This record gives C-alpha cells, structure tokens and sequence, in this order.
C-alpha cells in the first residue's frame, strides 16, 4: 500500500549550465538518490537493489543514464525551438512511479511540472498537456509524441518495471518499513494567556495521537502542527493548547502511538 | 516565485549542557536554488548537514538541514536562508524549546 517516487530536479540556467538531480522514495522513506555530479545512482538503503541481480540492476541504471543525457539534450533543443524563442531558465520537475494495492494492479503515473506549475503527463501510451498548461506547450508534446521507442520504453518503465521493482523493495525492505520507533515528548510553554505545547519525537511510522487532557476530558482545541522530518526518517509533531492563567494546573499531554505497545505517554504540566 | 518557510526545532528534548541535533527545515520556496546557514551566537556552524532537496506532493520544494548542539543558558541558535525571492536572508532563531 505504498507509493514508490521517483522525483526529478532539472534546472536549466542557460544554454551552458543545467543540472539534474534525482530523489527516490519509497512511502516516506528514501530509497535512492542521484545526483548530477555522480555517473551512477546510489543506494540510499541496504535494501535500495530491492530483489535485482547485479545484472538487472545495471542494465536499469544503465536506461537511467542514457536518459538524462538524452533528456538534457532534448529539453535544451525544444526550448530553442519553442517559445518566448528560448527562455531561460527553465525549470522542470518529474514525478514517476507507482502506487502498489496488494491484492490488485498497481496504478503507475509520470506527472511533469513547468516553470513550478503541472503540465503534461505520461497517460496511457502517449503524452498529454494538461488542462490550463499554456497552450503552446501542445507542440513540444507532438514532438515528443512522434518518438515510438521512447513511449514504448516508458510504458515498460511504468506498466512493468515499476511494480515489479517495488515488489522486491517491499519485500527486501521489510524491517524497515515496519519498524517501530518510540516517541519521547516534552513541554513548554509561551505567555493573561499562555499557549502550552507539547513536543513529541522520534516516532515512526508516521500515524499518531496525541491531545492535551485533564484527566481523561479531551481538550479539543488542542492544535497539532505539520509532521517535520528528522534526520534519521523519523518525524517530529507539537500540538498547542491555549489556556488561561491557572488553567495549566491539572492537564497533561497525551500520545498513543504503534510503537508504544499501548502504555501511553502522560506528562503532566 | 516562493518565499521559504523554516522552522527550527530538536531532535531530543532540549536539556541545557546535553549534546543533541537542532533541526532546520525549509519548505515552499521556488526556485530550488538556495542557500542555508545554521548559526550559533550568529556564527557558520561548520558542521551542517543537509539531506537532499526534494519536493512534495503539490511540487514545493523542502530541504532539511541539521547539525550536533549542546543547547546552553547562555547560546543562542538560528538558521538562516538565501533565497532570490528575498532582497534579504531570511533568519529565524530556535526559539529554545521546539
Ligand atoms: C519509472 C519507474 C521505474 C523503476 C526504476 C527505479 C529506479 C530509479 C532510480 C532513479 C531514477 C531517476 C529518476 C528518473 C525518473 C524517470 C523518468 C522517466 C522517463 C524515461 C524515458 C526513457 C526513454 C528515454 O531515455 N528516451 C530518450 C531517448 O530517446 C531515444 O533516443 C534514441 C536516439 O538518441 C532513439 O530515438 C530511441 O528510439 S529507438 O527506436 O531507437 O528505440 C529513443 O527511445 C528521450 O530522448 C528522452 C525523452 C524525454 C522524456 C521526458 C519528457 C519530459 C516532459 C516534457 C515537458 C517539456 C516542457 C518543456 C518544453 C520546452
Ligand atoms: C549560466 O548560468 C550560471 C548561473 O547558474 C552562471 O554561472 C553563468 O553566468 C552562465 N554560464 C556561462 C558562463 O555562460
Ligand atoms: C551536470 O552533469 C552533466 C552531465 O555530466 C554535466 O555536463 C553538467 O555540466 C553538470 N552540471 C553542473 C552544473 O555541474
Ligand atoms: C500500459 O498501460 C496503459 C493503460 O494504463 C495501456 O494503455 C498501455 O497499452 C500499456 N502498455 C504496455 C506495453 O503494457
């Protein structure tokens, strides 16, 4: 029940200057990354080759690095064809990949962004502007469409080699997915008004609860902020109560989390 | 073009004299290219790390600096972001308790 991202980065400067760099991640966990000064993409996990021989696996990388050459060179000469009449910079990203269902098909996507806003997608066997992409963008896609071999490969890529891929991460990456990790809460506070705020991190996987509570009473204006990554792929969270001076006195945070095997965080204020 | 966000925040529970990691995550800004400075008593901490930039879902970028500190009572700690869609560095200080 994952999804499996491979997220691409193209910055194009100008006719001299572009980079590519390329993150990939499996759920909220990084499984690759490759940057523009390396040759070869690198194995961000112990379990990155999923179930792929040595063999499989160069051959992928392989199709990989004939792609971004290819992809760098493409880029620069549809620019140079198109309009405003070459404009850099351009900005490109790239999200591919594949969204397993146990059970059932995998859903594969390639979505493409311009300029920082979605235009274009890889749908069924060709591909297509999007709704509100600027309309000259059709053209370069024509283009793009004309090259048999380039949508035959990435039918495979999408239809075939992802989900078989991420089959194998899944089950290589087994420990690691379902790994358990505890999380550590602490408080304070900020001022007749204070905002009380609990601290909870080191958690994973990601789902948790947690609620300011006086007693067992629920505080429902307990506010949880955004999830924050820690360096380890685990995930930080604060929620915020506010109060009135003297309310303080008697509440408490509370968390429930997987890892915590049912005995529940509660400090008190 | 988008302005970076950052927030600023521990690993471990912030205890005064304790070896931690303070956390610096800058989300939202475009175009990717950026600069970003974890400062202690307004000083380069020159062992920053910084994980790969990546984006989310809706395409805004996110990148996630950190570095070891020992939090003190008398140490003050920042992270500070360059970015073309400000005239000037963006810096926002750990407020001492995330
Ligand atoms: C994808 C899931 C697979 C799982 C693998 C997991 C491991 C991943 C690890 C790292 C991943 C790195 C991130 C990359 C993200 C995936 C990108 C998908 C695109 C792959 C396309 C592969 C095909 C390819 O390289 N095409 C390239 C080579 O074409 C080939 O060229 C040959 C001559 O040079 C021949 O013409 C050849 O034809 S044939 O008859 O001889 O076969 C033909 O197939 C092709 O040049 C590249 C095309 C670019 C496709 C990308 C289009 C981007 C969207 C366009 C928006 C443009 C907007 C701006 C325009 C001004
Ligand atoms: C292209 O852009 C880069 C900015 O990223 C800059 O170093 C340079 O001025 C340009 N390259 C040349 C020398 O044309
Ligand atoms: C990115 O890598 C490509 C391919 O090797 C190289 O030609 C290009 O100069 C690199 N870009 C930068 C900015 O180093
Ligand atoms: C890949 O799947 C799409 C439907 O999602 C289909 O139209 C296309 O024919 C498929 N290609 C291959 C080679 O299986």
């Amino acid at each position: 029940n994952y999804t499996f991202r491979c997220l691409q980065m193209s910055s194009f400067a100008n006719r001299s200057w572009s980079r590519t760099d390329s993150v990939v991640w499996l759920g909220d966990l990084q499984t690759h990354r490759w940057s523009n000064d390396s040759a070869t993409i690198s194995f961000t996990k112990p379990w990155s080759q999923g179930k792929l021989s040595n063999q499989q696996w160069e051959k992928l990388q392989h199709m990989f690095q004939v792609y971004r050459v290819s992809f760098t060179r493409d880029i620069q000469e549809l620019v140079k064809m198109m309009s405003p009449k070459e404009d850099y910079p351009i900005e490109i990203q790239l999200s591919a990949g594949c969204e397993m269902y146990p059970g059932n098909a995998s859903e594969s996507f390639l979505h493409v962004a311009f300029q920082g806003k979605y235009v274009v997608r890889f749908w069924g066997t060709s591909w297509q502007t999007v709704p509100g992409a600027p309309s000259w963008l059709d053209l370069p896609i024509k283009v793009l469409n004309a090259d048999q071999g380039t949508s035959a490969t990435v039918q495979m890529l999408l239809n075939d080699t992802c989900p078989l891929f991420v089959r194998g991460l899944l089950e290589a990456g087994k420990s690691d997915l379902e790994k358990q990790e505890k999380p550590v809460a602490w408080l304070s506070s900020v001022p007749g008004h204070r905002q009380l705020v609990c601290h909870v991190s080191g958690f994973y996987p990601k789902p948790v609860w947690v609620m300011w509570m006086r007693g067992d009473q629920e505080q429902q204006g307990t506010h949880r902020g955004d999830f924050l990554p820690n360096a380890d792929e685990t995930w930080y969270l604060q929620a915020t109560l506010d109060v009135e001076a003297g309310e303080e006195a008697g509440l408490a945070c509370r968390v429930k989390h997987s890892s915590l095997g049912g005995q529940d965080i509660i400090l008190y204020w | 073009q988008k302005t970076p966000q950052i927030q600023v925040y521990s690993r471990h529970p912030p205890e005064n004299g304790k070896p931690n990691i303070l956390n610096c995550y800058v989300t939202q800004f475009h175009p990717p290219h950026i600069e970003i400075q974890m400062l202690k008593n307004g000083k380069k901490i020159p062992k920053v790390e910084m994980s790969d930039m990546s984006f989310s879902k809706d395409w805004s970028f996110y990148i996630l600096a950190h570095t070891e500190f020992t939090p003190t009572e008398t140490d003050t700690y920042a992270c500070r972001v360059k970015h073309a869609s400000m005239a000037e560095p963006k810096t926002v200080y750990w407020d001492r308790d995330m």
